[PDB]
This record gives C-alpha cells, structure tokens and sequence, in this order.
C-alpha cells in the first residue's frame, strides 16, 4: 500500500463488517466492486419497447411535440417482445454465453440491456453502449416485420430520436445513466454526469446507499480526472472512505446521536469532540476565551469534517423530509464549523462555496432547479471535488414528496430498469465485501 | 401560356429568350449599373473619410463585360439587381433572421403544476390574464419588484412581447385576446381542427425578445432572456416569495423542462449555441413560414415558399456569413427564389404527377421515384438547353442542379404523399444531371449528393433519419451550398399535398401565425422583395438613442 | 461550542444569538394569531394545506437513516414548505444576515437559511414555521424599526433612515406612530393590507441598539479593533490558500 | 482634500454626504425623474401602436418611493439616471463589444511562405501594400476575381478594414502608412522598445469585419470572414491559380494556424462559439483596454479603466443578457465606473504601498496580501460608514463588496508586481468584510470567493491558472456578477505598476491601438458618458436602406 | 524561463522561472512515474528520449478500466510532471501556478 491508513467497515445498518482494512482496499484502482459499478454503468442500457411502439403508431419521433403526419407505423412491438429481445442480443453479443444481457421487463414493455464488455476493451469510451443497443433494436424490430426499406427510417427516428441533427438523442426511447461525451464540462467528468435523481431512483431512496452510490461515482470521477492523484490521492480516498462509505460508523454514529432533537451546530460540536477525541486536532493557541485548533494531518481532518457534514444534512433534511435545505447546510456546516475551530471547512472552501451557488440557483430565476436535477459535471455544483453531491443525493432520497421535479418525474425509465442491477441498488454492500476480500492483496 | 419564366427572361436581355448569341465587352464595364456607380461613389466617400482605401472597381478583374442582370423576385412584380438581395444590404432578410433567432416556445404546463400542487394557488382564465399583463410590462427589459431599477427604453424593445395558445376554444377565448394568438381566425377550418386537436388543452407561449439584444448577443441569449421575465412575472402576478426554493421549478420549467427552441445546438468545430440557424431542422423551418395556411390551396406555392425561406437563411446567412463570410453565396440562393424558373419547373411536376396517378396517389416505392424524378429531371434541363437566356441566367452549375432537384424531390413527394421518397428523387436527379451534362456543381458541391442514394434509406446511428428531422448539421449536409433551403421545400412537399396543417412541429407552426412580428411570414418572397426595394422597416435601431 | 472569536459586545452578541442555551431577551408579545397574520400563508382559521400525505399513510420501505431521524410535526402532517424573511439597518439593528442564518441552524431542525445582503430567509413545514416566526419577532431578533418582515420589495438595509428613526420601506408594512411612538404593521410580509394592523411595539433606544448589535462599526466598534477576530478571519484565508496548493 | 466622491454625492441628495437621515415617500414616485416619464410616455404609444400592452409603471411595485439618483461617470463630469448606463440604452457600450467581437489577428508569416516555398513567388513591402489595398476592398464584401459579383454596400460596411503591425521598423516604413499600426507612433518610447521586440520580424494583421454583419450574426462568423477574404485576396495579389491545391495552405493558416481570436469557445452547457465575451480571458481584456498606452504615469488610471472596460462588458452584456437578460445587471456594474468610489478607495491603496514598500518592491508572498489587502479593505468599509449618503449611493452588498476587493487587490498588486498575490488580495478582502458587515453579496456572490483562496495558488487540472490566463469559463466564475471585470483590473494592475507594455498578449495589446476604430479604447468612461448622453455615433445601422 | 504560456503569442511580464528540468530530466521522471503508476509492477511506462528533452509515457491500463473515458491519460500525465517538476526544485506557492501553465496550458479557461 501506500498509505499507512487503515479503516473499519459497517453495513447499511451500522453493524461491523470488517476490521482494520487498509485504506486502498476501497480505491476505485483496485476495488473489483467499483469496478463492477463502473463498467456497468458503462454499459447498461434501458430500452422503452412501449414508447418505440406509441412513438411509430402516432408518428410521433424527433422530439417534444413533434409529430410526421402520414408516417404512422403500426407494429406490435410490446406483444412481440421476446421475439424482438431475442434477436437484438444475437447482434449485441460477441460470443454465445459472454457477459451479455437482455431481459424484458413490465411484460413486455420495457428491456435491460448489458452490452458486452468485449466492446468497450477495444473502445475510446462509453458511447458503444447506446449505440450498439440502439442498432441491434431498430434491426431486430424490421427484421420482426419485414419493415420496408421505405418507412425503417421511422423506427430508427422512434428509438434514437433526432440524431445526428441534434447533437443529444433528442426524442430517444433508450435511456442511460451517462450522458453523451460532448457535454462534459471538462475532460474526465463523465462519472460526473448524472443527475442526483438517476442515483436516488437507482438505489429506491435508500439514503446511506444513496450516498455510497454518489461518492464512489464522484471520487471514481477525481481519478479520472487527475485530482486524486500524487499529493491529494490520499485525502479523496479518505473522503470516500468516511463521507460515503461510513468508515469507522462516524457519519451513522453522529446521525444517531443528533437525529431525535439535533440540529446543524449539534452534529458540528459532535463532530469537533471527535476528531478531537481521536487526535486529529489539537488545541494550537489560546486567545481570550478562544482555543484555535490546529492539525497535522489536514487530509484526515477533511475527511472527519466530511463525515459530519454528510451527518449534518441527514439530521437537518432528515427532519423536514424535505431535500431544499441541503444548500443550506451544506453552506452553514462549513461556515460554522470554521469560525468554530479556526481550521479550514470540507474542501478547503470549495463545499462552502458550491453551496452558496448552489443555494442561490436552487432558489431564485436565474437557473438551477430543485436538488435532484443537479450533477457533478452542473456548472453550478462541479467546484467541490467530490464532497458536496453525495450529501445532495442523501437528501434527495430523504424528500417525502416536496419536490415538483422528483425522480418519479424525471428518472422513472431508469429506476425501473437500473434499480434491477444489485451492485448499482446496494453498492455500499458489494463494495464492503470486495474490499474485505481483497485486504491482504493491497 | 408561356413558360413561367419567359417574362423575367425578356427583361434581362435584349435578346430573344432562345437565341445562342450575344454582345460582350461595350457595356462599360460596372458603368452600366446604377448600384455599381452607387457603391463606386460610396466607395470614394468612405475611403476619404476614414483615411483608409476601400471599395474600388480597380481592384482584381473588371465587373460587368457580360450583361449584370436584374432578378425578379418569384411571385412577384419586383425587378432588382442581385446585390439588392444579398442580406446585408436588405433589411427584410436581416429582420426574418431576427424573428426567428429572438423566438422561443414556452410551455406552461409544468408552471402552472407548479402553481397548483407546490405553492397551492388557483390556476384560471383571469389569473393567466393577469400574468399576461405582468410579462408584457416586463419582457422588454422593465421591473415589477426592486426599488431603484433601471430599465430598457421602452421604445427601443418595442418589438418584444408575450402571446399564448391553445387547443382548448373555450380557454382561448376566456383569456384577453390582446394576448392570444387564435388558432380559428389564422388557420383555415380543418387545419385549425388538425392544430387544436395536437394541442389540446395545454396552453403555450410564443415569446419574441428585442431584436436589439438578439443583435448585441446570439441566438442562445433568447431562451435565457424569456425565462428570466417570465420568472419575475410568476413571481408577481402570484403573489409569491420574490426568490424562494419554488421559483427554481419556474426557472427550470421555463429554460429546459418545457422550453422548444428554433435550433438546437452545434458540436465544437462549428461552436453555436441554440438558436442559430445551423440547429433548425427542415421541418421546422417549413412550419415557420406561414404560406400552408394562406395558399393551402397549392401545394406549389406553399412548398416553393418553404424553399424561399430556407435558401435565403440557410445559404446566405447561414452558409454564406457564419459558415464563410465576404461576398458570400446571395445568388445560389436567389436561383431558387427568382424568375419563376423553381415555380415553372415545380408547376410541370405537379401537374405530370396529378394526371398520371392523382396527388398523394402513387405507391410510395423506388418505381414512383424513378419515374417522376426522372421525367421532371429532364423537363428542366431541357429548359435551359431550349433557351440559352435561361442557361446564362443560372449560369453557374450547382444554381441549376439545386432548382432542377429540388422541382423533381417536390414532385416526388407529391406523388407519394412521403417526404423520403422526394428525398431519393432529389439525388436521382443529381445522377441523371451529372451524366447528361457532363458537370454538375462547384468543386464539392455532390459530397452530400454521392452519399446522397446510400443514406436516403439508412438506419444507422448518424444515417438514418426521416428528411423531416434532417437539417444543416446532419453530417453530410453540414458544409455546402444548393441544398438545404431545397430539403426544406421537400420536406414541406409532402404535407402541402396531402393538405397537412404542418410537416414537423405543430407548437413552431401556431407560433409564427402572428402579425405581431417584423417579418410578413406568410409572404416571405413578397417581404424579400420590400426589402430589396428599401422599404422594409427592420427593429432594433438605434436612432433614438444616437445624434439627430 | 465557543462559535466565534473577539472580545467586543459584537462578537459577544454573535455568540449568543447562536447560543441554544442563550435566552433570547422577550420585548413584546405577540398573538398566534397575529403571527400568522404577519406571515400571510394562511387564513385565521384555515387548516394546514398538504403537499404531499401524512408519513404513516406512507408505510415507506426500510432505512436505518430514517428510523433514527425525527421528523418535525410540520413534515408527519404533509405541511407545504412556507418562508419568513428579515431585512436588517446596517444603521445598529440587532440582528443581521449571517448572524441569522448562523443562528437559525444552531436553534432550529429541518431548516433551509438564506443570507443575502438586503433579506435572510428561512423556509420550513409550514406549523413548525409559525412556531419559529414568533421567537423572530417577539425576541432582540427584531427592532421595529431597525428590522422588517419583508418577503419581497426589500431595499432599505443600506439607506438612511426616515426622520423618525425608520428604516425606508418601499411598500411600508411597518407604520411609526409620531403621537404614540409605537410601530404598527399594518400589511403582511408580502405586502398585503392587514383587516386590522398588529402592534409590535416601540422602537429600541440608541443606547440599547448599540449594547446588541451585531454589525462591526467605526460608530459602534469597528472590526479592525476586534483583533483577535481579525486575527482568525486571515488564519482561515492562510490555512486556505496552503490547502489548495499541497495540503500542507 | 476631499474624498473623491464627495462632489457625486452633493450632486445626488439635499443632504451633506455624512448626514443619516432623510426624507421618503415624498418625490411622486416615478414622477420625479426625467427619464421615467419618458419611458411610461413611450409605453402608451408603443402599446397603442401594436396592439399589446408593455411598459406601464401601476405593474408590480411602485418605483422611486426614494430618491432616484443621477451617476456621475468616473473621471469626467457628466451626471446622469442609470438607465443611460443600460447596455441596451446606450450605443457606446454596444459598439465597444461590436468593436471586440468583430476583430481577428492573423499572422502573414505561414502565408510569406507558402508564397515563396510552395509557390516559389517573392514577397516584398511592395507585394504587401498591393495585398493591403486588395484586402481593404475584399474584406467589407466586394469581389477581386469572378464575374457577375454581387457585392455590400460600402457605407453600410465602412467600418470594416485591414491593417499590419511589425516590429521591424524599416518595414514598417517600407508599407503605406494608411494600412499600418504604428507602434512608434502609438506607444510611449519605453512600451514601444518592448513590444517590437515582442513581434520581431513577424508581420501580423488586424482584421474588422463589418458591425453590421456582426450583430446579424455571432462572434464565430469573424474569423471565417476574415479568413474567406484574406483567401480572396491571397489569391488576387499574389496572381495564383483561383482554387488550386496551395489554397487550401492559406485557408488553413487564416483559419486555424496564425489565428489569435479574441475569444475562445465555450462547453456545452453555455454553448457559444470563438469570439464571444464568456471566451475572452482577463489579460487580453487588460490589453484590448488602451489606457496603458497614454496614462502610463498614473497606473490606478490604467488599472480602472480595465475595470470600467470589464465591468460593462462582463456584467452587463455578458452575465446580463447572454447569461440571463431582462432588466439585468446595469447597476452591478455602474458600481465599478461611477461617482469616482473605485478611484478613491484604489488611490488610497496606491499611496499606501508607495509609502510602506515603494510600488512593486514589496515581497511577493502572503505577508505582504495580509498587510495590504486588509489594510485597503478596511479603508473602503470605513467610508461607506463614515458617508451614509455613499451607502445608500452603492446600496447592494454586492457592489461593495466588488468595489472595496477590487482596491484591495489591485493595491496589492502595486506592491508584490505579481497578479497572483493580487487575487489572493481580493478574496481575504470578502472575508474581511463578510465578517465587518455580517453580510456580502447576493444569495449566490461568493461561490467563487469562498473556493478563491484555496484556488488561488492550486495546481489541478480545472484549478490551475495564473489569473492573466483566467476568464469567464474559469469554472468558479463561470456564473456571478461583480467579479470579471473586477479581475480584469486585477491583471492589468502589477503590470501598470510594473510599466509593462501588455499584461498578456503583446499582439493584442497593438491590434486595439488604432484610431480607426468606432469606440475610443484610449478613454472608455469618457466614452461611456458619451453614449449616456446620447452623443455616440455607432457603426452597423440600415438607416441607408430603410425608408424616410 | 520566458513565461511564454497560455497559448500562441502569450506573455506574462515578470512571471519568469528559470528551472534547469532537462538537466534533472532522470529524476523528474521517475517521481512522476511513481505518481502515475497503480502498482510498482505495471503496466506503467515512462521513458526519457531525446537526452531527456522528451519522456513517452504509457499510463497504465487499471486506470482505464475504472474510467468513462480516456483523459486520464493526459490529466494524469500532465499532474504527475507538474507535482514532479514543483517537488524537483521546491518551487513556491506563488510560482507554481505558472508550473501548471507551462504544461498544461490555458485550460480551463480554454
Ligand atoms: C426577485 C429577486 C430574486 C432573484 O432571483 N432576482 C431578484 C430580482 C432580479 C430582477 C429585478 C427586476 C424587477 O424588479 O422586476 C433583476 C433586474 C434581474 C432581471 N430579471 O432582469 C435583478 N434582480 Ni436582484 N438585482 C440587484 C441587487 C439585488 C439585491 C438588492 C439589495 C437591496 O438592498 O436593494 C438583492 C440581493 C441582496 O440582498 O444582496 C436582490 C434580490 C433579488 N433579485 C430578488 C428580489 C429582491 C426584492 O424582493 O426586493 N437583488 C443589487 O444588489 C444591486 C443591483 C441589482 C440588479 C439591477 C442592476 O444591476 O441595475 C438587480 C438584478
Ligand atoms: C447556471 C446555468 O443555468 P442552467 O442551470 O443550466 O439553467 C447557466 N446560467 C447562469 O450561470 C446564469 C448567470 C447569470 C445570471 C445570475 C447572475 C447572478 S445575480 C446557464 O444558463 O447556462
Ligand atoms: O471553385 S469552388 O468549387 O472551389 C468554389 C465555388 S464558390
Ligand atoms: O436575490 S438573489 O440573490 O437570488 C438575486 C440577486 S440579483
Ligand atoms: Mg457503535
Ligand atoms: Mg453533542
Ligand atoms: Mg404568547
Ligand atoms: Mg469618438
Ligand atoms: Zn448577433
């Protein structure tokens, strides 16, 4: 290894997993379990077979109230599902019997499709995924039917929309977690694109999963882009550890402290006991009725810090089932606990001011949305690097219905299909497990 | 009667329209024409005055030892020389270009979900009304909220407002008709039947920003400038919060989750936001131009409208400024739109088409494209072989092969009543030209004609699309002059014959039903022309704000 | 918790505004009624609107986070999110923006702050909102004339005050009685003309704003002079700055 | 002496500026002011005319319940109603962003040898004037080679030109003069000495395509045009073949290898193309400002006259329209340019570091932006309590905040020479007076000022930059106002301290160097006040072609 | 050591460090290896051409198959020279900044 560190690990119920693992046991370079999520990710597609066939029978492709009078195709897509689903995994596999999927869902309506991994060690990157499924389907459905040479250009427009007119698959009846590569912010942040409503479906709302699920995408995403590497890789491990994974129970162990009458500042002061208590600050100046507190080890006081301010925002959010406020706390827990210490807040800064843009565009006419809509590739959210989105996702899942945009509203395509994967629904069960068993190997 | 074009043609030329030769060389050279001598003379002026040379008919080879030509503008009586048609010097064209680039639709579905189910304030007739009145005060740039705002002079934006519409008849006429666009009053009844039936009871906004910011700015400002406004008038017209966590939905709802814009956006070597001419699709671009509800009665002038529109904005100041700049490409697309020669080719297709299988009649298979496009092929290139004046009019190549195609993709479509089919007649007639004349286009002019047969029938991920979707950036379209504003009239064929209220997007097709614009869309040739002449009175100016 | 450094009245009354063991002084009483009035979300005698149903009619699947996280009595209910804001004189009023947003997320649960330069805001279930609004105004959170309940049309922070000692009011909601010296709000916080206007009492004397401000003044005492404040304020900058460079 | 916005404020209230108290309610309303009345008198007619509803003052809240306050723009003496300073109102602040978005630099040096490797031609100061005079007819839109050319109307694009810069002073001799920027000429003899030695023997134009053709189009379309007519000219000048395969060199070179754009493109999200405000970084817009080049003596005048430059085009055009738009963020900005405030506050810092280190002898490190940041900071939060009518003047945090960090790290600036530790200064400024006030900015101000420190020194992938190289895409500062001009400022500050000839590009600090330009880059608030008193004269308006 | 950064034509005045990196090329190189390296025995590679003027870098697979895409390779690459050449000869908070210029440029601005 290279770092001294080691951590305990917990389940999603706050009981021990396994003690002392080294702290690389979790890095996304050598967890096979996030590994597993991200080639995944990479290659899970959701195929809307219903809304294939709505959009060709009322001509009805390329986007919001478009419409082609007189392209009307009437096909019974739905009824002949397995036929269809058959035929498309015959083009999407290499060999008999590799790594492909496909499997109806809703009777008929709906298909997961795993495109094989084959096809991604011989590419540049992820797009192979919808394309190649998008392909397999629209030959698979004129194949079904003999469609003419004159009207498959309508089945191609009812699965994969207005491309390449549009730059996006504008009107598309194929959905993915990723989004196409020109809309990365910049490079490397396509881990990053995914809205917080994706992970919240994906994971049915279940709130330390939730969480696990955003942190190991945003800090797989600082590999990527170079930010955890050299003389910040150990404070993103760190983070990953204790912000999303729960090490050592310090973000379930202060949630079940203030959850009953708690507040922001409560978990705050919980957390500075703590970090205090484990040696990881010290009292360095005494000013008048004022103890300024210093640390040797700044990558582990982000991380404690971290863990309480994902606490913080399951107390807080928690209390009103409402998700608005995690701007809020995601800015006053670093505000506070600054002026509190008299050390640098999560990120040095960087959550405190995601927050700020964050709450503003989450509460006035300028741009933003509602908590759910934001991403770690959101011009708005993408400052912190990696310690502000997870706490967004606890939230999310944590909402009881206060939100317009919710991921019933915007994610319903990829909860049903996503949500079927394991390792994506309850990753901080598999990644725990990979980690254990690969503790003597790092 | 005479073929359509024989007028324009006796104008031009001393000359009989059939007769091989001509004079050259004793015309003086830019001296025979009056813009020239006006531009020499401007010239002079502007060169003196900044200290710095600029126009001079010295400069590179002598303009005018053939004969420069006046165009007429199609459909019209209007006479004028070409330059009077390129889009710098006409006003109308700037200002059609304006109307759409300042443009958006905008749902309210979603806002008023919003009203009722998270703030938890009644939705009606009177309160849409109220926030109508609100929006108009605020579009243009003024306040409803803050102490000490300073605002827009309202006669600078006066060209900036908000209409809406719905399907729903008794909706419509509850709301002030100040406001609303009325669907029974600008579209004839079956096609108001067709509109309101697409509709339904959603109810949208047409929204158009000041066309002096559009200038100032870009095409991707006019989404973000209407949802601001509309922002701040949800804000006062309901009474809310001024800046709460609902007023986020507003301004998601208003800027993605129900936002229709002209044109979408451009990948990287050619960076554009939205809104900019490259993002419309043809089918839109025929639903903007109104002649389908005026001249619903023939197909021809409806789909050679479209064509009109789309040659200017597409080759002119799509291709011939933000894609290339300097003199540019006005007369590849004044080919399509001047001396009724497109109309006359068009006419002859149409009527070949009725008599032979009745419109919309013909299978819609290879049989049916072989056989119109071949024949309407022929009839225009026998036309400039049978008048050499038609052939020294659209005297260069890719002029002609773009007007002979389009005339055989039109009549194609009409025959089978399906846009794809046209399409496979429009690179037909690109073969068969290119064998009879031995020539074709300009140097690169049939990349996308070569391609052209292979990809009409594609599926494959950036193949295959129906020509409705199609637009300036699908990849083979993406470069070169003579095709897209032609798509565009293909693409409106189909449903011009089959009598269809749109081709692609009924919401683009109310929002441009409106006499509240600038630009005459229902008359897009005849507004070309007013332009030409320098009476087209365009917005945005800045006289107001400049030395008397 | 210690909250904040300096040795001035400012930073001691920062410190107790965010203290929850600090009582907060009570300078006038306000009726439940009357709250309710001020904040203008609902009728006298109107039941709770809902936004979505009550938590039990949910039976929503299992979450060890959920289980042990309370929820305030506004969100069981199904209660729409509602919203109180202040606008504070730089003029010496007792409270001001980051005080607030500080203080609210030491004292109360489930809370969404805003600060802004010229508003601060809290949005939160709407009976729990009601609950918080009367502490906001009964207690040294509020001056009737330094501080107003303003959820829109807010200017008036920076300016001048009035001659009788009020700050401006574009839609003035808070009325200064020159016979009786009391402030009468006579509209609620959007604005809206109240049935009948609630007394909020008289405005704070010029000795008493300056024991309990909040805002460092050359006037009152300025920042530069709270120099162990200052001090902290350039550590935080410092330990920052190094930070981002190579964690050290 | 007096502070120097003591005579602003006089001019503005009744009151003493130290006075507290005031009167409200009182004034009428709109009533009081000018330019209100005349816009409520416009909106009834503008309203009457079309047909819809607009501006009308009985929407929403009710304006100018307080004084409604004159401007004074810094270092002149013109007073007057914001509204003046809107972009939209007044034509200087529109063509100081024509003037930008509408130039290109492109090198002759690849093209000088295409000419002689490839092609085996001479080049010459000979062959180079023949080439300018071409170009200076091609570039507006006229025609050098084919026949029948429709062409511009030259006074419709009289602001279009070309012109060369070299350092080589002989060979700058050696070119006619009305096609040169004289570096000599232009530049005191110290900047002169060092910008030749900068461009050495390389020959570089400065090209402006027509205002016109800009504001009908986007900032992407100028190096296309510029290149197309370049292309054109090449081809003239140097008697080549017209379109042979070296062509495509030239083409290639204007386009894409000796291209300086001043902006470059932007990601998706806010998707633009080159040669839009959010692409241009802070050094080229300290170098695009020419205050440098004539008030070199007095480096807080250079270094705010970066701020006005920025301020208006940033906040205002950029962050205020193509970001958002409406009524916008005139004000966010004035605060920056008015009533001599920022000027005050910086020559106070200014003299201080004179003082203590001697400008640019301080050490450049975190001793010296604790010293002086905070000791500026605190100057500038002092007045504001010392002068209730200046808080009530520059009454959103927001505008405080920008104007008192932005002395507080120019100031720093001046003493370290280096904009880095500058930047630093301006974010412990915001923390200072956060702290100070228990206040700051708007609800989202200081994203980017609470990620500032920690990113000020970082090296990571989309953290990293000196602040030269910084600009609106710079991740932190992609979104907020009261920032980007301010940070502009910041740039130029150590280098007009320093007395360096540019802060980041030389060649673009020469191309704005030229007199030939419709906005005066020498004195940009001199002419903003011109264009707020309606006395700007713009170029690009159709008031030739347009009826009487 | 002419503070040429940022792209063609650009210039900052007074930003110049003058480093002798070719010269220390070996052991500039193999820190960034470690740094770039998953594992010591890898398929990382690292070698200086060109006397040290020049290094081929193959950054290794592992981190490609817990990526979207293939930045890695150069925004690996470009931190790991960047750190590499800061560590090599101490350079300062205040200069390192121009470090990151020289190497990566004007991103992200660009
Ligand atoms: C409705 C919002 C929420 C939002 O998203 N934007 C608003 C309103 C928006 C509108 C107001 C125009 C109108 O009145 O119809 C515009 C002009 C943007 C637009 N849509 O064109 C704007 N703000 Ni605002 N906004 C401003 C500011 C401010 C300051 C004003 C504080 C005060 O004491 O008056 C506060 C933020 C703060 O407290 O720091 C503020 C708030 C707000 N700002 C609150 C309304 C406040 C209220 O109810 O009074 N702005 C400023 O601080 C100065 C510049 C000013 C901008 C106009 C200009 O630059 O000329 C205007 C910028
Ligand atoms: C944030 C993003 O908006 P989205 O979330 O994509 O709709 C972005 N809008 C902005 O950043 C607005 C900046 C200017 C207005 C606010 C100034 C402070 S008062 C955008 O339009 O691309
Ligand atoms: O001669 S070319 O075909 O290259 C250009 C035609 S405008
Ligand atoms: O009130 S906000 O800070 O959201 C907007 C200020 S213009
Ligand atoms: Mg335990
Ligand atoms: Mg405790
Ligand atoms: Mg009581
Ligand atoms: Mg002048
Ligand atoms: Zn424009």
């Amino acid at each position: 290894a290279k770092f001294e560190d080691k951590v305990d690990l917990y389940d999603d119920r706050g009981n021990l997993v396994e003690e002392q693992v080294p702290l690389e046991a979790l890095s996304p370079l050598r967890n096979p379990a996030i590994k597993s999520i991200v080639q995944g990710i990479k290659r899970t597609v959701a195929v809307n077979l219903e809304g294939i066939e709505n959009a060709l029978k009322t001509a009805k492709v390329g986007g919001p109230a478009c419409k082609i009078m007189g392209r009307e195709l009437d096909l019974d897509i739905v009824g002949n599902a397995e036929s269809i689903a058959a035929a498309a995994k015959e083009m999407i596999q290499v060999t008999e019997d590799d790594d492909t999927n496909v499997e109806l869902l809703g009777g008929g309506k709906r298909a997961l499709v795993q495109v094989p991994s084959a096809r991604f060690d011989v590419a540049a990157e992820y797009s192979a995924a919808p394309l190649v499924t998008a392909t397999a389907f629209v030959q698979a459905i004129i194949n079904e039917f003999d469609v003419s040479m004159y009207d498959a250009n309508m089945v191609k427009a009812a699965v994969l929309g207005r491309y390449p007119q549009s730059v996006e698959y504008m009107g598309a009846n194929i959905a993915t977690m990723l989004d196409i590569p020109q809309k990365l912010e910049g490079p490397g942040y396509a881990l990053r694109n995914i809205m917080v409503n994706h992970v919240v479906a994906a994971t049915l709302k279940n709130t330390l999963q939730a969480a696990a699920l955003s942190t190991i995408l945003e800090q797989t995403a600082m590999f990527e882009m170079g930010d955890a590497v050299g003389a910040f890789e150990r404070m993103h491990l760190l983070g990953l550890a204790y912000q999303g994974m729960n090490a050592d129970n310090l973000v379930f162990d202060l949630v079940k402290a203030n959850g009953k009458e708690g507040t922001v500042g409560s978990v705050i002061a919980d957390l500075v006991e703590r970090a205090l208590e484990d040696g990881v600050i010290k009292v360095e100046k005494e000013l008048t009725d004022y103890k300024v507190y210093g640390t040797d080890d700044l990558a582990m006081w982000n991380a404690y810090a971290a863990a309480g301010l994902m606490a913080a925002t399951m107390v807080n959010q928690g209390a009103a089932r409402a998700a608005q406020g995690v701007s809020s706390t995601l800015l006053y827990y670093n505000d506070l606990i600054e002026f509190e210490t008299g050390l640098p807040s999560v990120d040095f800064g960087k959550v405190e001011g995601t927050a700020v843009g964050f709450s503003f565009f989450s509460h006035s006419i300028y741009g933003g949305g509602g908590p759910g809509i934001f991403n770690g590739n959101h011009i708005v959210t993408r400052h912190s690097k990696g310690f502000a989105i997870p706490c967004v996702a606890a939230a999310m899942a944590l909402d009881a219905g206060t939100q317009m945009f919710s991921p019933e509203a915007t994610s319903g395509l990829i909860k049903e299909v996503f949500s079927q994967v394991d390792e994506f629904r309850e990753p901080l069960k598999y990644v725990v497990e990979a980690a254990a068993e690969i503790k003597n190997e790092i | 009667a005479d073929k359509l074009f024989i007028n324009a043609l006796k104008k031009k030329f001393e000359e009989s329209p059939e007769e091989k030769k001509t004079t050259f060389y004793t015309l003086g050279g830019w001296k025979q024409s009056e813009r020239k001598t006006e531009f020499v003379n401007a010239g002079k002026e502007v060169a003196a005055k900044r200290g710095i040379p600029q126009y001079n008919p010295d400069i590179g080879t002598p303009l005018g030892q053939r004969v420069l030509m006046p165009y007429q503008v199609s459909t019209t009586d209007t006479y004028v020389e070409g330059d009077d048609l390129h889009f710098v010097n006409n006003a109308a064209m700037q200002q059609m270009w304006d109307d759409i680039r300042r443009t958006v639709i905008v749902g309210l579905n979603h806002a008023h979900a919003v009203i009722e189910k998270r703030l938890g304030k009644e939705v009606t007739p009177e309160t849409i009304t109220h926030y109508l009145e609100t929006v108009n005060h605020a579009m243009p740039g003024a306040a409803v909220v803050q102490e000490h705002m300073v605002e827009t002079h309202p006669a600078l934006v006066a060209d900036s407002y908000v209409k809406v519409f719905t399907g729903n008849d008794e909706i419509a006429d509850e709301i002030d008709p100040a406001f609303v666009i009325d669907i029974n009053k600008q579209f004839p009844e079956d096609q108001a039947e067709t509109l309101k039936a697409e509709v339904g009871d959603g109810i949208w906004q047409v929204v158009r920003i000041p066309t002096i910011v559009s200038r100032t700015c870009d095409g991707a400002t006019t989404s973000r400038w209407s949802a601001m406004q509309i922002g701040m008038s949800m804000i006062s017209a309901y009474k809310q919060a001024a800046g709460e966590a609902a007023t986020g939905d507003f301004a998601y709802a208003a800027k993605h989750a129900e936002v229709i814009h002209m044109g979408t956006y451009l990948p990287v070597r050619r960076a554009r936001g939205e809104n900019e001419p490259g993002g419309v699709p043809f089918g839109y671009l025929a639903d903007i131009c109104q002649s389908s509800r005026v001249n619903y009665e023939d197909p021809v002038r409806v789909s050679l409208d479209v064509v009109a529109t789309g040659a200017m904005l597409y080759d002119q100041i799509w291709l011939g400024s933000y894609m290339s700049g300097g003199v540019g490409f006005t007369q590849y697309a004044t080919a399509a739109y001047t001396d009724n020669i497109l109309d006359d080719f068009t006419y002859f297709g149409k009527e070949y088409v009725e008599d032979k299988y009745g419109l919309c009649e013909a299978p819609n298979n290879m049989d049916t494209v072989l056989d119109v496009a071949t024949e309407v092929t022929f009839y225009g290139l026998e036309q400039y072989e049978e008048y050499p004046a038609l052939l020294e009019d659209q005297f260069g190549g890719s002029q002609r092969a773009a007007v002979v195609a389009a005339a055989a993709g039109c009549s194609t479509a009409f025959a089978t009543g399906n846009a794809q089919t046209g399409l496979s007649g429009w690179y037909l007639s690109m073969y068969l030209h290119k064998e009879q004349h031995s020539r074709l286009g300009f140097y690169g002019y049939d990349l996308q004609d070569q391609c052209g047969a292979s990809n009409v029938f594609s599926i494959r991920g950036d193949e295959g699309l129906p020509l409705e979707l199609r637009g300036p950036n699908y990849p083979n379209y993406a470069m070169n002059v003579g095709h897209q504003g032609e798509y565009a009239g293909i693409s409106q064929a189909p449903h011009a014959a089959r009598g269809d209220a749109f081709v692609f997007n009924p919401l683009v097709k109310i929002a441009f039903a409106d006499d509240n614009l600038v630009f005459d869309f229902t008359n897009v040739r005849g507004e070309f022309a007013k332009g030409a002449l320098r009476e087209f009175e365009p917005a945005g100016e800045r006289a107001l704000i400049t030395p008397a | 918790a210690q909250y904040y450094p300096g040795t001035t009245k400012v930073a001691q009354n920062r410190r107790n505004f965010c203290n929850p063991e600090y009582e907060l002084e009570k300078l006038r009483e306000i009726s439940d009624e009357d709250v309710v009035k001020i904040l203008g979300h609902r009728a006298p005698g109107e039941e709770y609107p809902s936004v979505h149903p009550p938590l039990e009619e949910m039976d929503e699947p299992e979450d060890a986070i959920r289980e042990m996280v309370e929820p305030i009595d506004g969100a069981k209910a199904g209660d729409r999110v509602r919203y109180i804001q202040f606008t504070d004189s730089m003029y010496f009023a007792p409270a001001q923006p980051y005080v607030r947003s500080r203080a609210y997320l030491c004292r109360y649960r489930g809370a969404d702050a805003g600060t802004l330069s010229g508003r601060q805001i809290i949005e939160t279930r709407e009976r729990d909102l009601e609950k918080i609004s009367k502490e906001l105004l009964e207690t040294e959170f509020f001056d009737p004339a330094r501080s107003g309940v303003r959820g829109k049309s807010v200017h008036g922070h920076s300016l001048r005050l009035d001659e009788d000692g009020m700050m401006f009011d574009m839609l003035r909601r808070q009325i200064y009685n020159k016979d009786t010296g009391r402030v009468e709000m006579v509209k609620n916080q959007i604005g809206d003309e109240l049935d009948e206007p609630v007394d909020l009492g008289e405005p704070l004397d010029e000795e008493t704003l300056m024991e309990k401000t909040t805002i460092y003044r050359v006037d009152g005492e300025a920042y530069r002079d709270d120099v162990e404040a200052v001090e902290i304020m350039q550590r935080i900058h410092v330990l920052r700055s190094q930070g981002g460079f190579n964690l050290e």
